[PDB]
DNA sequence: AGCTAATAAACTAAAAACTATTATTATG
DNA sequence: TAATAATAGTTTTTAGTTTATTGGGC
């Protein structure tokens, strides 16, 4: 398992992108084979090989509902994988690969479930909110500004908090090089904006956070920066 | 690794080399093929991943991509293989040999110069990293290319021009009875870095007794255990290689196969829930250990971090004499350390400055060792031993900080002792010259395990498929009726001195 | 005249070393 | 407009689990 493995991954993978709903409705038993094969206790996959999460991504089928019972199984590995991962303590914070492709799993899989009614919602959130210092054009933050701008939705009532410090990061994020994570984090920026204004114009409290967020640092604006300033 | 090494080798198809002085002794022919057969076993036990390859020349045939005529290859460059052993076999023999110069020719003129194009181009085939171009070829007459001027100018021309390029040769003397011609025409011609050429070998004397013997083991390459540094206090960090000069080695772990295809099936291993028949995942794991009744659970970097203690290091400790170790007081087997400049630059001249300090001072180093990342740090002693050379001038005993370990209090068993007897002068003089009756000068290789050589005897056998397996032979058997011999009645003589006359040390 | 416990050996996974290559940025 | 730099892909030990294992018993 190698090369050819990924190969014929992404070969698979953008012939979902193109082939959408047409005869692609023998995948539930290849789904639940994928599945399996993950359950492989003998983690001997490369990261590379790891792209198998955005396997589990799945959109050409209706999604049926056995998709649905195995994706909390899904959502707990995915969990589990973070929580391992993201533990500096151990010296192991190696997940290059496995960040952006659960990334992409997340995003075509939250689309059908989590809605904002639950512990995992700000599970999640705080989860994605560690976006230590990382390298090497530095794939993971882009997938993890396109996930969150894909699905800012979900992570309302709880997504107020951190807006100072998500505001920052976001504005560094854009201002750093690789102008794909440029514009990755400019849409962070636009739906984290839309999401904060849609929940606080039907708040009560909203004058705290709207005299403590959002008219010092516009003024202080004062390049694109300046249409996202506006956009503001 | 820094390269490979591969053997060709090269066989006068000729009639010189299918005649005998006399019946006792074999052709020519005979003696090469069953040293290449002793050869490859060897090979194939000890480094199987190496390449080696048949050509042949003088034959009536060819086989040669270019088509030279009388260059016939039998084999190519390839990890040995039983195969192959069965193909030479096929014509090793008093038989054989006349069935190979039935299906194949021999006895024709060409030029060296033609055999060291092929084997050049052989060599050209080949791409992995290379480190001995060795070429073994074997023959008893060197003048019939000197025959030809023409033949021998360029026959040396091209053997200096592979000699330029690196390319390493080697010839065994055969049996000719009016003399090799040592001189004549080869060592002038052929590649040495020493001469010791002064008799023209009427005899096959040369090294073929070494290369028929049978070796049986793994030779692994010199691979660093690892570049781990010395913390002096906390920054004063040196790089320094770590290596085992002894590394048990065992038998190799089986394949798991198939029977009527043989295929080594892979087996796919996890773990589904048992009160449901569904599916479990790692991350669905927990670890339990009931003391009584409490049960308590840990996790992976939980197990992990218990065992953390500081980075995989060297932490110096201090000094102390050499003389305050006790020499019964042993852990596992021991390590060594061997200085580097990869990392650390000049840390070269700090070890050999306390190599050289503490060879002075008879002191050993007391440090605190880590080996990798989530281990406990024990400590250790480093002895320096210095570098011995011979009447060769070669390394007896390499340079640097033999690595003995210091066990733990835990490791201390008391166990239940007795007081203490004496015995009598007189006895202790009867041990001793029955001690001097049997005794010997130890060396290391002249012990072996004959449990390794049996399971090899085996293998190779089903691998020849022979009638019986060749019998392995117990070094570690005592010589019992020789030393009994070689004591006398000294044995029983003491036997009445201590044991008592009605009592036999039996039950 | 019925009873069974450390255990080296074997079997695993797991971690490192040691090669072998390459997603990246000046930059025109 | 195009070169270089972290990277995994093989062995290789190595450090936990598993097991069939002679002795006493009475």
């Amino acid at each position: 398992c190698k090369i050819p493995a990924l190969d014929l991954l992404i070969k698979l993978l953008q012939t979902f992108r193109s082939s959408r709903l047409m005869d692609e409705f023998k995948i539930g038993e290849l789904f639940s084979k994928f599945y399996g094969e993950l359950a492989l206790k003998k983690k001997i996959p490369d990261t590379v090989l790891e792209k198998v999460y955005e396997l589990l991504g799945l959109l050409g089928e209706v999604h049926p509902s056995e998709m649905i019972n195995n994706a909390e199984n899904l959502f707990r590995a995915f969990l589990g994988e973070l929580k391992t991962q993201m533990t500096s303590a151990v010296r192991e914070p190696k997940l290059p690969v496995l960040a952006g492709c659960l990334k992409g799993l997340s995003s075509l899989l939250c689309n059908f479930t989590k809605s904002m009614e639950e512990d995992p919602q700000t599970s999640r959130e705080i989860f994605n909110f560690v976006l230590q210092i990382d390298l090497k054009r530095y794939a993971v933050p882009s997938a993890g500004l396109r996930l969150f701008a894909l699905h800012a939705s979900q992570f309302s009532t709880c997504l107020l908090d951190n807006y100072v410090s998500l505001f920052e990061v976001l504005l560094k994020w854009c201002a750093h090089t690789n102008v794909e994570l440029k514009k990755a984090a400019l849409s962070a920026l636009e739906s984290f904006l839309k999401q904060v204004s849609n929940m606080v114009a039907k708040n009560a409290e909203m004058h705290k956070n709207k005299l403590q967020y959002f008219m010092e640092q516009f003024y202080g604006i004062i390049n694109k920066e300046l249409s996202i300033a506006i956009r503001g | 690794y820094s390269g490979r090494d591969s053997l060709i080798f090269l066989v006068d198809a000729s009639k010189a080399m299918f005649e005998s002085q006399s019946e006792d002794e074999l052709t020519p022919f005979d003696m090469s093929i069953q040293c290449i057969q002793s050869v490859y076993i060897s090979k194939i036990i000890s480094s199987d991943r190496d390449l080696l390859a048949v050509v042949f020349y003088g034959t009536e045939k060819d086989k040669n991509s270019v088509n030279f005529k009388n260059i016939y290859v039998l084999q190519e460059l390839d990890n040995p293989g039983a195969k192959r052993i069965l193909e030479l076999d096929q014509f090793k023999g008093q038989q054989g040999q006349k069935r190979f110069q039935d299906m194949m020719g021999h006895g024709s003129d060409y030029s060296l110069s033609e055999v060291l194009w092929v084997c050049a181009n052989l060599f050209s085939d080949v791409q992995f990293k290379m480190s001995h171009k060795r070429i073994m070829l074997f023959t008893n007459e060197d003048n019939p290319h000197g025959n030809d001027s023409a033949k021998a100018s360029r026959a040396r021309t091209k053997a200096g021009d592979l000699r330029d390029t690196g390319i390493f040769l080697d010839l065994m003397h055969l049996k000719k009875p009016g003399g090799f011609d040592i001189s004549l025409f080869y060592r002038d011609i052929i590649s040495i870095a020493e001469d010791e050429d002064l008799r023209v070998h009427f005899e096959e004397s040369s090294k073929l007794e070494d290369l028929l013997r049978k070796v049986r083991a793994k030779e692994t390459r010199k691979r660093a255990l690892s570049r781990l540094k010395l913390k002096l206090n906390k920054d004063i960090v040196i790089s320094v290689g770590i290596y085992n000069l002894v590394q048990k080695a065992l038998k190799p772990p089986p394949i798991k196969l198939y029977r009527e295809t043989n295929e080594p099936v892979k087996t796919k291993t996890r773990t589904f829930n048992t009160s449901t028949g569904g599916l479990l995942l790692p991350s669905d794991t927990k670890r339990s250990q009931i003391y009584g009744s409490r049960q308590i659970i840990l996790e992976k970097e939980e197990t992990e971090e218990l065992k953390r203690f500081d980075d995989p290091g060297l932490m110096l400790m201090g000094f102390k004499p050499l003389v305050l170790l006790k020499k019964h007081h042993y852990l596992r087997p021991s390590l060594f350390v061997y200085p580097e400049e990869s990392l650390v630059i000049g840390s070269s001249t700090l070890f050999s400055a306390l190599l050289i300090k503490c060879l002075e001072k008879e002191v050993a180093a007391l440090c605190r060792y880590t080996p990798r990342r989530n281990i406990p740090p024990y400590f250790v002693a480093l002895v320096p031993q210095e570098e011995e050379l011979d009447d060769q001038k070669i390394q007896v005993t390499p340079p640097g900080f033999q690595l003995v370990f210091l066990p733990f209090a835990d490791d201390k068993r008391k166990m239940p002792f007795t007081e203490k007897i004496m015995a009598t002068p007189e006895q202790v003089g009867k041990m001793k010259a029955i001690v001097e009756k049997l005794r010997f000068t130890y060396r290391s290789d002249s012990f072996e395990n004959p449990v390794l050589q049996q399971h090899f005897r085996n293998l190779e056998a089903l691998a020849l498929d022979l009638m019986e397996p060749e019998q392995a032979v117990d070094l570690t058997l005592p010589k019992v009726e020789a030393m009994n011999k070689r004591l006398g009645s000294l044995v029983d003589e003491f036997k009445e001195l201590v044991y008592p006359p009605d009592y036999n040390p039996e039950g």
